[PDB]
């Protein structure tokens, strides 16, 4: 069994937002259920609970803030009115004592301004340098809002020490990242970029230069 | 109730032990939880109910305690133990408890010493299409390394002090190594106006340096 | 090699109604895998249990019998025992007691 969260995007300060958590291979709405989330670079931060009749509670800085629901299929949590402090990754678990399966994460930006997408750039080293038997290229990926992006290499199939880096976040606003990849010189290789909340996509082949 | 994470960071040698304590302001009378958290994944239960192994965890990491103290004990360290520690305190899930929160504490981050090894040190020239949007970011990449390494940038033997962006992947969970990713960022009137750029990696008393020039790029 | 059902004496839990829980027993064996079940007691007796889920599960070269709750409920409080029957002698564990806390409803 396992647990799914959608509803993460990018509103404005004092717009409604629901995220749902849902499951897999198990009833979700007869366990207790938890809601915990991580402003970026911090710790985990308890918001609230709900029974497993239904009844919820909240820490009581989320007290008025948030309230979960359920259905028999979904638990809900519900964000009033965000304020930019409101920006984070929420998870949501079943069990709250033994608190054992955990949703991935569904990413809230709370920001005034519009979504940018990312350019995209293939790097590869100097053209002037002497070859070798192996060689190792890359993607930047630059100056997009809101996280996340996804970045794969020929479309998932390529995985062998990929080093995709953590986004690095200007005063803007704006995040950059890269990723990295080494492979034999003899065999080229494409990047797949995606930002939903733009609705972009870009695939870029590299070749050593 | 409130809870006391100490320490905030630790480093412990591969075959280690790790010790990590939570204070609660009150009793909880064993109503906590241990998690361990990785860089972009959630919270994976280790412990709770104080001692409590949970399923598919190895006997090596260890809970004790009761009433205000709990330890979070991990022996026989590996790599693949790097990781942020969580308690959670789950009382306040408990018929009749006073307070409705079910707080986390501060955390601690797990620094995992394996076998020091320098740097390998790529750099990436802006490729024209880049020269092209006005704007030029030239990447630095210091792979498989550790202990900690600080970045500098030059450009024609001056250090720059403004436009750069670091970010390090976790450690490595055979060999505890880090990678780093490191940025500089300039208009092309100035990327075009230099010569030589220069990423400098340091690692206490070594140092690797990788540098290209602009015409032979 | 005679079968052996090993629990401490006096293991215990507690957990919140609404969780996940699981017991578990350590099962010795050297021929075929034993019929092994769980019973709750009820007074001096030990009622063999039909109606919950029950699993196997190999973990470091020990067999595991387990018996499953999804998740623990109020009623679910209680002393349980894995059992078996090997060559005409009924084997029991020590009983582990399941202590139910009630979940906060206010
Ligand atoms: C959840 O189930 C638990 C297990 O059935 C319940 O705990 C039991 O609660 C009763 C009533 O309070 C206790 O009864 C007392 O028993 C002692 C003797 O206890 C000792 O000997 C027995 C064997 O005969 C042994 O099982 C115990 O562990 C002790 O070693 C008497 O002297 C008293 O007069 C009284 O009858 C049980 O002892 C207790 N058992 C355990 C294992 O805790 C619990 O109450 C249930 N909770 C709810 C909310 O329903």
């Amino acid at each position: 069994q396992s647990v799914e969260e959608s509803g993460g995007r990018l509103v404005t300060p004092g717009t409604p937002l629901t995220l749902t958590c849902t499951a897999s291979g198990f009833d979700i709405s007869k366990y207790n259920i938890q809601w915990v989330r991580q402003s970026p670079g911090k710790g985990l931060e308890y918001i609230g609970f709900i029974n497993y009749g239904g009844s919820a509670y909240y820490a009581s800085r989320a007290k008025g803030r948030f309230t979960i629901s359920k259905t028999s299929t979904t638990v809900d949590l519900k964000i009033a009115s965000p304020t930019t402090g409101d920006t984070a990754t929420y998870f949501c678990a079943r069990g709250l004592s033994n608190s054992d399966l955990w949703g991935p994460g569904t990413l809230v930006t709370v920001s005034l301004g519009q979504p940018k997408a990312p350019s995209v750039f293939p790097l590869a080293p100097c053209c002037g340098d002497t070859p070798s038997s192996t060689v190792t290229l890359g993607c930047l990926v630059k100056g997009y809002l809101p996280e996340p992006v996804t970045v794969t290499w020929n479309s998932g199939t390529l995985t062998n020490g990929v080093r995709t880096f953590p986004s690095v976040r200007q005063s803007s606003g704006l995040y950059s990242l890269s990723s990295v990849v080494s492979v034999t010189s003899s065999s080229p290789v494409t990047c797949n970029v995606a930002h939903p909340a733009t609705n972009t996509k870009v695939d870029k082949t590299v070749a050593p230069s | 109730i409130d809870m006391t994470q100490t320490p905030s960071s630790v480093s412990e040698p591969v075959g280690g032990t790790v010790t990590i304590k939570c204070q609660a302001s009150q009793s909880i009378s064993s109503w906590l939880s241990w998690y361990q958290q990785k860089p972009g994944q959630p919270p994976k239960l280790l412990i709770y109910r104080a001692s409590t192994l949970a399923s598919g965890i190895p006997s090596r990491f260890k809970g004790s305690g009761s009433g205000t103290e709990y330890t979070l004990t991990i022996s026989d360290l590996e790599c693949a133990d790097a990781a942020t520690y969580y308690c959670q305190c789950t009382y306040g899930g408990v018929v009749g408890s006073t307070s409705d929160d079910n707080p986390f504490g501060g955390g601690t981050e797990v620094v995992v010493k394996g076998d020091p090894v320098a740097p390998t040190v790529l750099i990436f020239p802006p490729a024209a299409d880049q020269v092209a949007t006005g704007t030029v970011t030239i990447v630095c990449v210091a792979n498989k390394y550790f202990p900690d390494v600080t970045v500098t940038w030059e450009v024609d033997g001056t250090t720059q002090t403004t436009g750069i962006e670091n970010s390090k992947t976790p450690q490595n969970s055979a060999d505890c190594t880090y990678n780093l990713s490191s940025t500089l960022t300039l208009t092309s009137t100035q990327y075009n106006s230099h010569k030589e750029y220069t990423c400098k990696v340091t690692q206490g008393t070594t140092s690797v340096v990788q540098s290209f020039n602009r015409g032979d790029c | 090699c005679d079968v052996q059902l090993y629990i401490k004496r006096q293991s215990e839990h507690h957990i919140l109604a609404g969780d996940p829980f699981e017991l578990e027993c350590p099962v010795k064996y050297c021929a075929n895998r034993p019929h092994v079940t769980w019973c709750k007691l009820n007074g001096t007796t030990c009622v063999k249990l039909e109606d919950r889920q029950t699993s196997w599960k190999e973990e470091k070269n020990i067999s595991f019998f387990i018996l499953h709750f999804e998740p623990v409920l109020p009623n679910d409080n209680g002393s349980y025992r894995c059992s078996a029957n090997f060559q005409s002698n009924l084997i029991e564990s020590h009983s582990t007691t399941l202590y139910v806390t009630d979940v906060k409803s206010a």
